[PDB]
RNA sequence: CCGGCCGGGAACUCAAAGGAGACUGCCAGUGAUAAACUGGAGGAAGGUGGGGAUGACGUCAAGUCAUCAUGGCCCUUACGACCAGGGCUACACACGUGCUACAAUGGCGCAUACAAAGAGAAGCGACCUCGCGAGAGCAAGCGGACCUCAUAAAGUGCGUCGUAGUCCGGAUUGGAGUCUGCAACUCGACUCCAUGAAGUCGGAAUCGCUAGUAAUCGUGGAUCAGAAUGCCACGGUGAAUAC
RNA sequence: AAGAACCUUACCUGGUCUUGACAUCCACGGAAGUUUUCAGAGAUGAGAAUGUGCCUUCGGGAACCGUGAGACAGGUGCUGC
């Protein structure tokens, strides 16, 4: 049966499906692998199948939109961690030792009335 | 800080091989926030590395980080009124991130084609340490020795 | 690899080249290179001398080099003749298109000498 | 075929402008989809706070405009006119489409 | 601020849709790229000379409606930034509250 | 470097620089138009433009065409 | 000075808006002259009244003004003529239908802005200031208030030196957004200058 | 016609409402059996979770009488009122706050991926056609989760540049223009073509920041006919270090 | 100053005006307004045209405009000690 998991980071969104079957991943219906798996950090949504088996035991459909190319990235990987709900305490122990279900929600500050950007004062001068 | 003694964060390692040492590596030779920009000199200064020493991949890099890593350097803790360079010893966190830190110094300086291919240059003149950030750790190690007497 | 009065460089590209007459520059020397027929891609001596002097009446349609030089200087010394605001501006050596003069207009007046 | 789009600043007004609405039109009539919640168009006007000089310290404010649907879906003659003159909750404006 | 300058503005008002609005089309229509771009047109920049120095929306300074202070606006409420601070505190303004996000 | 259909003057320059020419060229003239160009009959008179304070003559030269009045004329004194 | 307005802070926890309509962008800053103009007027005209706040709603293109006054007996007059004789000069300065509705209060010491108007009246009679400032303390401590702080600034006895002076009682937390605090703010023009009165009163804790 | 495009679907993202959640509550140790502290468990979140709003009595006869209101003084054929041009944009100079740089983790060219937040009616202005371009003509749609502004940029792929004041820099300037407006000379922004300045990391000194922060990258808004590198907001990438 | 080409604008030079650009009261005229000419840099100075209504005490209304008379308006003038 098909399962489901979220996941979102930093302005992302993403949603996770996956089934047991082969070890193929689709994102937006472009590759795992040319949407960003040609780029860097291209495996930190295959971070939680590293720590438990994926080898060739299940595909993962994913829809994402919302942030930017490392924001998405973080959204699979904790929606997968979602996804991985089948086996939930033979999983979620050692899964969550690792983190990958920690949300990690550390939003971009707004910036603040007489600020430069929520934190850079302007360049004080005594004199 | 004053009342903190907080700790410090868990990095995330590096994608092509398992090292959360040159992960550290990547993100001291960053500027700007470009790490996709900054890895590729780190690979491309890697097996240039490699294929003139035949080390591997990161057992290159273990070699040359040793002979610029420092073990004693010098602060200036101030005793009444008195001010004058104390060494101490260097906390082993601290000993190699110093030691990624003068390599990067080591090859902004010395500018001959390409970022890549000056911090090859500078990890293979650390490996027969005769380079720059080899000459950095010696007159750290000048700074102790002749300034040992206080401790 | 003489046309007009200089453009001497060598082991430079074509269009990068032309850039040297006073009087072209990025987008006159892609149309000089256009209309002639040689791709910008090859260099000056690689540039066979039977394809230079279709260079040369090709850089015949520009006022280049020597004209140029004075119809500008033309133009400069005909404002300070009619003695206009541009022409008062140019005489004093003071901003003309309308710049600050209080703090900034460094390029137009020299060093900051006293 | 009825287009009920009504708005108004305040969510805690708006809610049972909404509500009786939907009691005017379900209970004589029949078919609305419902309370539809439409993202809020937050504006907000940040001005000085001094008559003169600290152009530093200022104050924030916004106005939340909160928006809803009904969507009452066919023409029903014992709706048509729970509509007219039976237009409570002030301090809300309401649009319709035929 | 000034009596007369609050007076001159609300003739600034009245005077633009005297003339303009009806006669800013003297720019529009004959001002225009058609087979009329001598003989016409001249009489389009020549007859808006004849209308008066104001009437031109340009010369609108929209100020506040209480105390006329030309600076600090705002279109949303039509007071400058003062009185729409003293009225938003008091109570006067539908909804206007105070943001933090 | 503007103004692609028209070029600018008041009327009561150009109703005055047609009395101007047919009566002769006689005497400067007043004029506080310092936002009007020079159209080509005005080669030859004598306009006075108002700078602010002055009104300085300036005798129309034939390459003083394109420009407007007030171009001739500095507002501002300085050493 | 340094802290906020204790209405404007609360206008969404606890106290309501003096208006309270809806309108666009195109006619909000017509919409909201208007109803500066039956403001200024209606409070000038009634004076002697003894008003609080007067509550401005607009539904469906129409007016409804809402008078708070203590003495209401003024506001209706002989049967109802001076409530109709103010609904004619509202209708010539905001939209022709209209609305007024009188609402009394019946413990005129714990609106904030009739408090105001009994000490500002006493200071422009030359009464001493120190005896109307404690005076409208006690009055109002014993009628059932929880807290009371009032606070008079000026001249205040043809002195040359401006000097600020406030006495309270009971519990007056500003910074407790749960606290509905009634504050309002008169001045009172007498001969030796303008003397600012402002009184918050604690009525109770949510 | 693979465009959620359409029938249909209400699961999911989402959108606003209504609730749950975090309290040193459990456990361990130290503690005067107290307050609390250290460590762990569970948990999306751990001890005021992050950020903001919220500014005690008072201090400086701090700032503002040029937002407004106001005691006194003074003007009241004038210190008031109207108009056209001018000035606030002057420039031997000195300082502050900024943006752009001095390049190769870069410039240019081609191709290509991923945002959030706002605004819109004398307004925002698709498609189409013209113009190298700023723009124009035409004419739909939208007072809007739908229509427009609006292609996000850094990124990545590919090619070249070869460390030179250079294909870095984009100052100044000449010519030709566009748009707004009655009007663009004083004194607007922008586009095209040409020009090709100083600058090769900056003396004594000195400032900001401990996390989605610094840094870098672009986007939107207010004021506004036009006129920002300023201000105020938004998301992209993303550190180093605290003995 | 969340935005100075004109306006803003308070400043300068010159051209004009005095119960006044804005307010109230009184007495007289005139329905308000709409069409253009001429002179002037414009403000203004005359025109030439056109319209003449809603309520009847019918010596008058109200709305608006013009004029004269004085109360006075007006002041981004001064003092934030």
């Amino acid at each position: 049966n098909q399962y489901y998991g979220t996941g979102r980071r930093k302005s992302s969104a993403a949603r996770v499906f996956i089934k047991p079957g082969n070890g193929k991943i689709v994102i937006n219906q472009r590759s795992l692998e040319q949407y960003f798996g040609r780029e860097t950090a291209r495996m930190v949504v295959r971070q939680p199948l590293e720590l438990v088996d994926m080898v060739e035991k299940l595909d993962l459909y994913i829809t994402v939109k919302g942030g930017g190319i490392s924001g998405q990235a973080g959204a699979i990987r904790h929606g997968i961690t979602r996804a991985l709900m089948e086996y939930d305490e033979s999983l979620r122990s050692e899964l969550r030792k690792a983190g990958f279900v920690t949300r990690d929600a550390r939003q971009v500050e707004r910036k603040k009335v007489g600020l430069r950007k929520a934190r850079r004062r302007p360049q004080f001068s005594k004199r | 800080p004053r009342r903190r003694v907080i700790g410090q964060r868990k990095i995330l390692p590096d994608p092509k091989f398992g090292s959360e040492l040159l992960a550290k590596f990547v993100n001291i030779l960053m500027v700007d926030g470009k790490k996709s920009t900054a890895e590729s000199i780190v690979y491309s200064a890697l097996e240039t590395l490699a294929q003139r020493s035949g080390k591997s991949e990161l057992e290159a890099f273990e070699v040359a980080l040793e002979n610029v890593r420092p073990t004693v350097e010098v602060k200036s803790r101030r005793v009444g009124g008195s001010t004058y360079q104390v060494p101490v010893e260097v906390r082993p966190v601290r000993r190699n991130a110093l030691a990624m830190r003068w390599i990067v110094e080591a090859a902004r300086k010395r500018g001959d084609k390409s970022m890549a291919l000056r911090l090859a240059n500078e990890l293979s003149d650390a490996a027969e340490n005769k380079g720059t950030a080899v000459k950095k750790r010696e007159d750290v190690h000048r700074m102790a020795e002749a300034n040992k007497a206080f401790a | 690899a003489r046309i007009a009065g200089i453009n001497i460089p060598d082991h430079k590209h074509a269009v990068i080249a032309l850039t040297s007459i006073y009087g072209v520059g990025k987008t006159r020397s892609k149309a000089i290179l256009a209309a002639a027929g040689i791709a910008e891609d090859v260099k000056i001596s690689e540039l066979s001398e039977g394809q230079i002097d279709t260079l040369r009446d090709e850089v015949a349609k520009f006022v280049v080099e020597g004209d140029l030089r004075r119809e500008i200087s033309m133009s400069i010394k005909r404002l300070m003749d009619l003695g206009c605001y541009r022409g008062l501006r140019h005489r004093r050596g003071l901003p003309v298109r309308g710049q600050r003069t209080k703090t900034n207009a460094r390029t137009r007046k020299g060093p900051r000498k006293p | 075929r009825i287009r009920i789009r009504l708005k108004a600043f305040d969510h805690r007004l708006i809610d049972q402008a909404t509500a009786e609405i939907v009691e005017t039109a379900k209970r004589t009539g029949a078919q609305v989809r419902g309370p539809i919640p439409l993202p809020t168009r937050k504006e907000r006007f940040t001005v000085l706070i001094s008559p003169h000089v600290n152009k530093d310290a200022r104050d924030q404010y916004e106005i939340r405009t909160h928006l809803r649907l009904v969507d009452i879906v066919e023409p029903t003659e014992k709706t048509v006119d729970a509509l007219m003159r039976l237009d409570l909750a002030a301090g809300v404006d309401v649009q319709i489409s035929l | 601020a000034k009596q007369s300058m609050k007076a001159r503005e609300v003739k600034r008002v009245a005077l633009a849709d005297k003339y303009f609005a009806k006669r800013a089309e003297l720019k529009a229509i004959i001002s225009d790229v058609n087979a009329a771009s001598d003989e016409d047109r001249w009489n389009a920049v020549l007859k808006l000379q004849t209308l008066p120095r104001d009437s031109s929306p340009s010369r609108q300074r929209n100020r506040c409606r209480q105390t006329g202070r030309p600076h600090g606006f705002l279109r949303k409420f039509g007071l400058s930034r003062i009185k729409v601070r003293e009225a938003a505190m008091r109570g006067e303004i539908p909804g206007l509250k105070k943001a933090s996000w | 470097r503007s103004l692609k259909k028209g070029p600018f003057i008041d009327l009561h320059l150009l109703k005055k620089v047609e009395k101007a020419v047919e009566s002769g060229d006689k005497k400067p003239l007043r004029t506080w138009s310092r936002r009007s160009t020079i159209f080509p009959n005005m080669i030859g008179l004598t306009i006075a433009v108002h700078n602010g304070r002055q009104h300085v003559p300036v005798f129309v030269t034939d390459e003083m065409v394109g420009h407007k009045l007030g171009e001739f004329a500095p507002t501002r004194t300085y050493r | 000075g340094q802290k906020v307005h204790p209405n404007g802070i609360r206008l969404g926890i606890v106290k309501p808006w003096n208006s309270t309509w809806f309108a666009n962008t195109k006619e909000f800053a017509d919409n909201l002259d208007s109803d500066f103009k039956v403001r200024q007027y209606l409070t000038k005209e009634l004076a002697k009244a003894s008003v609080s706040r007067i509550v401005i709603e607009r539904p469906a293109k129409s007016i409804r003004v809402t008078i708070h006054t203590a003495r209401p007996g003024i506001v209706i007059g002989k049967k109802g003529e001076d409530v109709e004789k103010l609904r004619k000069v509202v209708a010539d300065i905001a939209g022709v239908p209209a609305q007024i509705n009188i609402a009394e209060v019946r413990k005129p010491e714990l609106d904030a802005k009739l408090v105001a108007d009994s000490i500002t009246s006493q200071l422009e009679r030359r009464v001493m200031f120190r005896r109307a400032m404690k005076r409208a303390v006690q009055n109002a401590m014993r009628l059932g208030a929880k807290g009371i702080k009032v606070e008079v600034s000026g001249r205040l006895g043809g002195a040359e030196i401006a000097r600020t002076e406030w006495y309270r009682e009971g519990r007056v937390p500003l910074h407790t957004l749960r606290a509905d605090i009634d504050y309002n703010t008169s001045e009172a023009h007498t001969t030796y200058g303008v003397i600012g009165v402002k009184v918050w009163i604690f009525k109770g804790e949510i």
